């Protein structure tokens, strides 16, 4: 804020919502509340400096599973290699994952 | 094929997109926004957003009604133009559907688009999580904290809607 | 317009700004905007002239487009993050977007063509009110997000103001459009330095402010919108224009006048940051300001010029409005310079 | 499935009675059957220039106060809340400034028709 | 960055129970108070260690007892029972509500031949304690270690050494 | 961006087509960025004309970069010295009156030599110094 | 270089914690021409309104320089707060960091080489 | 970020562009502005849905109802451009140049 009235006159205004791990209606979390929960934590009161360069794991697996980048682009390479490998057919789905 | 509406559902967004967005006829334009937002709806209600979904549905159909019934108030054409008419609006027109079928093209083809930012085509199927929701919808929940969570919400959306009416009322009032 | 709604419709003005200065939540942010853009619209086409409305429209077209683009960048930003806090954008395309979704609401670089003639068709009252008011939101979300700014864009959009606002003030004659330009020209020098150290851009907006509302309430005092009507005023009037000389020469820059203040703090901010070049170049490019400034001091009082005959009954009125702060603003727009470490206390 | 299925029959069902409406009936039509209808003599050229109504003031207020109706509609899931002292303040602070603008818009001409 | 230790199959291989929904909707409040002591001690696992992989056995006792609830209930009261959760089978949203007369006839049956009470209305709601001798995950989250505090603000403030010290303001 | 950062990578002297080429290519794509704004805010009357406004912008400002890119890379290798304030100085009536002929007047283009002359010798000696034109806030 | 520093309470003109330093000194001549501009402003008041400059009346004048002088005196005490917190974070930082501001040896005039141009 | 996202993304681009290219009409204009309001209401709604940031799902309404706020004033705001000036191409109200 510029300038702080909520710090000030002790009251919440939007301070509930600007965060997934807040007080959600009947405790219903988020997706990613454990891995922010990990990030708030660990970067709290350290500074915007101090944070971007310490806090950086914590952020990237919470950045990860807020869109799932790398872990799609592991299904992703799981299902183009399986396909071509089908396709040409040195190996078929075993029968479990069938029905 | 049923594989995934979401693609397809969207596509015609864009494509009711494209239409508005290429200046034709006030009330043609009106119709190019209604499938885009029809299906917008759509696209809304298969993510899970039930309520939303046909909630953009109701107000929007209200908000375009009233665009297009000012349009033939007092701003129509004593000639209307159409999708076809003005070799401009044609142009604007076939522009913008070459256009999303040159990138939906270059989507699915690789399926490692990087055009602004990154796009990957693996089925939008895939970013789902598993998961109960006990007895209770997640959105509607959601949306009904707005008068035990978002009361500062309240006061500024209200407070700014009747000033809304206060505006349009001065504004249109003159003299 | 009532007397009544027009209150109202100001307390929501100052409201929608004083919601962009306290709240944290990127949405609350954007919601400030749009009542201050909602309830400002009417207050331009307060009188109904016909240049009104098309100056009121251009004034929607151009913030919306602003409002929307700042939308979409903190949707952005909200994908990328999850957060709605103001600390900073973790998606360089969230904040290559907001830049200018900023800059149309400041109007500093190409974005900057509403200005001019909004300020032109409105009202001279409202004129005073669009200037500086509804620069201090803008602003404040800038100097919040300060952190994560790109500095070759930011500069560039600054550079790109004082430039084009000296050089279109060069060639303007009704004086809403000189102040438009210089507002423009004062514009990048807030914003030039707003990377490095943001208490100096707090120090410059309170002089802009102040300059631009003495300048302005001297016209309403006037009650002259071009050169030549302005011209007479020295038959009628000889101290009013003789004090917008001083602001004139204030808002030039030409020190020790308090208008030096910012020209002369925010240059040394810069070179301590290696910055040698660009410092040069707007104390260069600020000269063309300067010129018309002059030409309009040349035009009101330093050379007395043709009156006309229907000034008699006009010497036998006095003014009845009462314009307060006047005679203080010019004091803080002509004299702070020797309490000049007092920027301290905005940091 | 179930809805979209539902939504192509109704259309498809629609277009069918379309096309046997428009193909059946075989057609001995001219320039003069196909002239606009305005009861008998000839229209003096109308019918897309500017026909400029008057309640477009409520109108637009139908446009704000559809948006009234849409922040007050999820009530039903709004009762079902633990602090319903802040629910029902807030509930009734909505219905008041729907009742306001409405007053207000109705003391000032507004909801007249001009002339 | 790393490996993921999914457990053996076999593991994953413990007796699978085998009843409708609406058998367990017919179940319900007499399986809750009868087989609450593996429930509880399942889920405590389940919100303490945040981890599955780690209280399969937990779930494990949940199975066996919640057979033996069953066992049990075919060998005394199965056709009352079996007469119970077909009224509920019916209803398209399986309501207790329509079938109070076949309730009647099962609650007494365990009652007087399994020693059963219907536990009262919340009495399945209530917040439970139990005494688990696994220890607490000290760290359920596996947190890395917390970045150090910034230097601490303290020491005593005197008048700034030759005032603003910005160009000529000797004061 | 990248075309920019080209000049740099190919060693001043050297590869006196590819700096010619490489500033030709910075002068072109400059001009389109002139012509668009000036097709835009100045009202075209035709596609006819609109191209060929872009076609003049366009042909002076590859031109412009081009005449420098020779004379930059001919002077470091006639003196065979790459730092050289003068080895961009002599790009003054080069371009000057290059773009004083592609509009052909002297007045223009006689005028012209010294304000990029300098401008050339200046962004040569930020080349040779550690100069920086949007410093990153050091504090 | 402040507003991000830990314990800075917001919209809190002077810290409890201000008190300790020495209260701007009534005769402060950064005080005293706060005043002159109460002064001037006075002046400027009559000219544009019409009225006898500076024999006009002194209770529209009084007042100017009065208020000035009042709100003159706590920007004064704000302003050597900041700057004392400028220096405070100044000596702590120093001392907290000290290897990378090490201490300076002696190395007198007498075994530098500098030259001498000559200037002819 | 599946190809949903590149849809309403390139969508609001578009969106933009289409604001952007005034070419006869201020009513067309309005309707590529509330166009925009499309994407953005769909792209949020999508975000905070998928996140289950469930107390965030009243953004995408509190959007809507500044939405059509807007979407009113410009409409007023081409009533008296249309109504004084006979039509709504944005060509004829270039009497603020000078
Ligand atoms: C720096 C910090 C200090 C800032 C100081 C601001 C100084 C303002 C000087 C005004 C002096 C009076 C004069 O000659 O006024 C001309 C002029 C009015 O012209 P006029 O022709 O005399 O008006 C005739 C009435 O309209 C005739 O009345 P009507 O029948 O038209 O009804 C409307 C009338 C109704 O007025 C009332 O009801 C009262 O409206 C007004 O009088 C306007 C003010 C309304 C109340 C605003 C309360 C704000 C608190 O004043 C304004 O236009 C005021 C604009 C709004 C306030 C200032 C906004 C700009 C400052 C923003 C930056 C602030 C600092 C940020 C850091
Ligand atoms: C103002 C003008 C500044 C110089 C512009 C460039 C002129 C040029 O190329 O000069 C090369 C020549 C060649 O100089 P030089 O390379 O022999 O020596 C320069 C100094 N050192 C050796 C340290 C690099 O330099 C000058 O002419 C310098 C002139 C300086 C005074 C200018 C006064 C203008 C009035
Ligand atoms: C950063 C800034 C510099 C780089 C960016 C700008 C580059 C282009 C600069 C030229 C822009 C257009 C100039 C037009 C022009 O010169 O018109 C003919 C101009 C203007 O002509 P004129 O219109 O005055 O001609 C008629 C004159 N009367 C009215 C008296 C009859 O010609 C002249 O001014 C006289 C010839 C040139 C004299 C000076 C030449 C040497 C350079 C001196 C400055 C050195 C530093
Ligand atoms: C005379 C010539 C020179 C003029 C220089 C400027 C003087 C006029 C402005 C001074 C008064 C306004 C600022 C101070 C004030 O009222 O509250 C300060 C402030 C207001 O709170 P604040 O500082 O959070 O509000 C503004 C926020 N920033 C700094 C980002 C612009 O009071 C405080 O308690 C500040 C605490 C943090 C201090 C570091
Ligand atoms: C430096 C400041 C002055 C800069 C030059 C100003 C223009 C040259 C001076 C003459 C201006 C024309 C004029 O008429 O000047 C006199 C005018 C008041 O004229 P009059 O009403 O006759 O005075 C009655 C006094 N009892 O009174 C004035 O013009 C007063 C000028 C005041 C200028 C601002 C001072 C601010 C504080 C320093
Ligand atoms: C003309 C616009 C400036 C850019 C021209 C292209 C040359 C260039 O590289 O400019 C960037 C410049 C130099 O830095 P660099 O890009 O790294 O190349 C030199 C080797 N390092 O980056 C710099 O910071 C160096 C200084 C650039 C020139 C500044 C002076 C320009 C002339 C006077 C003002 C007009």
């Amino acid at each position: 804020p510029f300038f702080d009235v909520q710090k000030r006159l002790g009251l919440d205004l939007d301070r509930w919502m600007t965060i997934q791990s807040a007080e959600q209606p009947h405790k219903i979390p988020g997706r990613c509340h454990a891995f922010e929960k990990e990030w708030i934590e660990c970067a709290h009161g350290i500074g915007g400096i101090r944070a971007e360069k310490e806090c950086k794991i914590e952020f990237d697996d919470f950045v990860e599973c807020l869109l799932r980048q790398k872990t799609m682009k592991r299904l992703s390479a799981i299902k183009r290699q399986r396909d071509k490998l089908i396709k040409e057919g040195k190996y078929t789905p075993p029968p479990h994952h069938l029905g | 094929m049923t594989m995934y509406i979401a693609f397809i559902l969207s596509t015609i967004f864009v494509i009711g997109f494209v239409g508005f967005s290429s200046k034709p006829s006030p009330i043609y334009g009106g119709l190019g926004l209604i499938v885009s937002g029809g299906v917008g709806c759509g696209i809304v209600l298969n993510f899970g957003g039930s309520f939303l979904g046909l909630m953009v549905f109701l107000i929007y159909l209200g908000g375009m009604l009233v665009v297009f019934g000012y349009t033939t108030a007092m701003a129509t054409e004593m000639y209307p133009e159409v999708w076809v008419s003005n070799k401009t609006v044609f142009g604007a027109f076939v522009s913008g559907l070459m256009m999303e079928f040159c990138m939906v093209y270059y989507a699915l083809k690789e399926e490692e688009v990087e055009i602004i930012f990154k796009f990957n085509g693996l089925g939008d199927w895939v970013i789902y999580d598993t998961g109960d929701s006990g007895f209770f919808s997640e959105e509607a929940m959601g949306i009904a904290a707005l008068y035990s969570y978002g009361t500062w919400l309240v006061i500024v959306t209200g407070w700014s809607l009747l000033i809304g009416v206060v505006v349009i009322m001065e504004i249109t009032r003159g003299n | 317009m009532n007397p009544i709604i027009y209150t109202t419709l100001i307390m929501t003005v100052m409201s929608g700004t004083m919601l962009v200065m306290i709240s944290s939540h990127w949405l609350l942010i954007w919601i400030g905007f749009e009542m201050n853009l909602l309830a400002m619209i009417p207050v331009l086409m307060k009188n109904f002239n016909p240049r009104a409305t098309e100056a009121a429209t251009k004034y929607f077209l151009t913030q919306a487009t602003a409002s929307m683009m700042l939308m979409m960048a903190i949707i952005i930003n909200l994908l990328y993050s999850g957060q709605w806090t103001i600390t900073k954008m973790f998606n360089p395309v969230a904040m290559t977007m907001m830049t200018m979704a900023l800059a149309m609401k400041l109007g500093l670089s190409p974005f900057h063509f509403w200005v001019p003639e909004v300020t032109q068709g409105i009202s001279l009252q409202a004129g005073l009110l669009l200037l500086t008011w509804q620069k201090l939101a803008p602003l404040s979300v800038l100097c919040q997000i300060s952190q994560s700014i790109n500095p070759n864009l930011m500069l560039t959009m600054a550079m790109l103001s004082i430039l084009i606002g000296g050089w279109g003030g060069l060639n303007q004659t009704q004086l809403r459009k000189i102040m438009a330009y210089s507002s423009i020209a004062h514009m990048g020098w807030m914003t030039a330095v707003l990377p490095y150290n943001t208490t100096m851009t707090i120090l410059n907006l309170l002089i802009y402010i102040t300059m631009t509302l003495a300048m302005f309430m001297l016209l309403i005092h006037s009650s002259a919108t071009t050169t030549l009507s302005l011209s007479h005023t020295w038959n009628k009037m000889p101290v009013i224009t003789s004090l917008m000389m001083v602001t004139l020469l204030s808002m030039g820059g030409l020190p020790p006048l308090s208008g030096f203040m910012p020209k002369w703090m925010i240059i040394q901010e810069m070179t301590k940051n290696e910055s040698i070049i660009m410092p040069t170049l707007m104390a260069m490019t600020a000269l063309l300001n300067l010129y018309f400034y002059m030409r309009l001091a040349y035009s009101s009082s330093l050379t007395m010029f043709p009156s006309t005959n229907n000034m008699k009954m006009k010497w036998q009125f006095e003014h009845t409005k009462q314009m307060k702060l006047l005679p203080t603003m010019i004091v803080l727009s002509t004299l702070v310079l020797p309490m000049t470490p007092a920027l301290s206390s905005l940091n | 499935m179930n809805i979209m299925l539902t939504l192509l029959t109704n259309v498809t069902l629609a277009s069918l009675l379309v096309l046997i409406a428009f193909w059946l009936p075989q057609l001995n039509a001219y320039s003069e059957k196909t002239s606009p209808y305005e009861c008998g003599f000839d229209p003096m050229g109308s019918a897309r220039l500017p026909f400029s109504m008057k309640f477009f003031l409520v109108a637009i207020t139908f446009l704000l106060f559809d948006l009234e109706i849409a922040l007050l509609l999820p009530l039903p899931w709004a009762s079902q809340t633990n602090n319903l002292k802040t629910m029902l303040t807030m509930a009734l602070f909505l219905l008041i400034l729907l009742a306001a603008s409405l007053a207000y818009e109705w003391t000032q001409k507004g909801l007249e028709w001009a002339e | 960055p790393g490996i993921v230790e999914l457990p053996t199959l076999e593991d994953l291989k413990v007796q699978e129970v085998k009843v409708s929904s609406s058998v367990l909707k017919a179940a319900a409040h007499h399986y809750g108070a009868q087989c609450d002591k593996p429930n509880k001690e399942f889920m405590l696992c389940r919100w303490e260690e945040k981890d599955p992989r780690r209280c399969l056995e937990e779930g494990k006792l949940v199975n066996q007892c919640a057979l033996d609830f069953f066992r049990q209930i075919k060998r005394h009261c199965a056709e009352p029972f079996t007469e119970y959760w077909t009224c509920i089978d019916y209803s398209g949203l399986q309501l207790f509500r329509h079938c109070r007369k076949q309730q009647a006839k099962f609650d007494e049956c365990v009652l007087d031949k399994l020693g059963w009470v219907r536990p009262d209305l919340g009495e399945l709601s209530k917040v439970t304690k139990v005494k688990t001798d696994r220890p607490l995950p000290e760290n359920p989250y596996h947190s890395r270690a917390r970045p150090e505090p910034n230097p601490e603000a303290e020491g005593d403030l005197k008048p700034a050494k030759h005032g603003s010290r910005l160009f000529f303001w000797t004061m | 961006k990248t075309l920019l950062h080209k000049y740099s990578d190919i060693p001043e002297g050297t590869e006196c087509h590819r700096k010619a080429y490489a500033s030709t290519s910075i002068g072109g794509a400059t001009g389109l960025i002139v012509s668009a704004y000036s097709i835009a805010l100045k009202p075209p009357a035709s596609f006819l004309e609109g191209v060929a406004r872009t076609g003049r912008y366009t042909f002076t400002s590859a031109a412009i970069g081009a005449i420098f890119g020779l004379t930059s890379c001919i002077s470091a290798q006639v003196r065979e010295k790459p730092d050289d304030p003068l080895n961009y100085f002599i790009g003054g009536c080069a371009g000057g009156l290059t773009l004083g002929a592609r509009t052909r007047s002297y007045g223009i283009g006689a005028a012209a030599c010294a304000y990029m002359g300098l401008t050339a010798a200046l962004v040569k000696m930020g080349q040779l110094e550690g100069w920086q034109v949007f410093a990153e806030p050091k504090v | 270089m402040m507003s991000g520093r830990p314990g800075r309470v917001p919209l809190q003109f002077l810290p409890n914690e201000a008190r300790s330093l020495p209260p701007p000194k009534l005769t402060d001549p950064r005080l005293v021409y706060m005043g002159f501009l109460g002064y001037c402003s006075g002046l400027i008041d009559n000219a544009i309104r019409r009225r006898p400059v500076v024999s006009a009346g002194l209770h529209r004048q009084l007042l100017y320089v009065t208020s000035f002088v009042f709100f003159g005196y706590y920007l004064l005490k704000r302003q050597d707060y900041m700057y004392a917190l400028r220096d405070h974070d100044m000596f702590a930082y120093v001392k907290s960091h000290p290897e990378d501001f090490p201490e300076k040896d002696k190395k007198t005039y007498g075994e530098i080489l500098e030259e001498f141009h000559p200037v002819r | 970020m599946p190809l949903v996202y590149m849809n309403i993304i390139m969508a609001f681009a578009i969106a933009l562009a289409g604001l952007l290219m005034y070419r006869s009409h201020l009513m067309s204009s309005l309707l590529c502005l509330e166009g925009m309001m499309l994407s953005l209401f769909i792209m949020s709604t999508l975000i905070i849905l998928n996140t289950h940031f469930t107390l965030a799902n009243m953004m995408p309404i509190i959007l809507l109802v500044f939405a059509a706020c807007e979407a009113a004033l410009g409409l007023s705001l081409l009533v008296m451009v249309s109504n004084t000036y006979g039509t709504d191409y944005v060509q004829n109200l270039n009497l603020l140049q000078c």
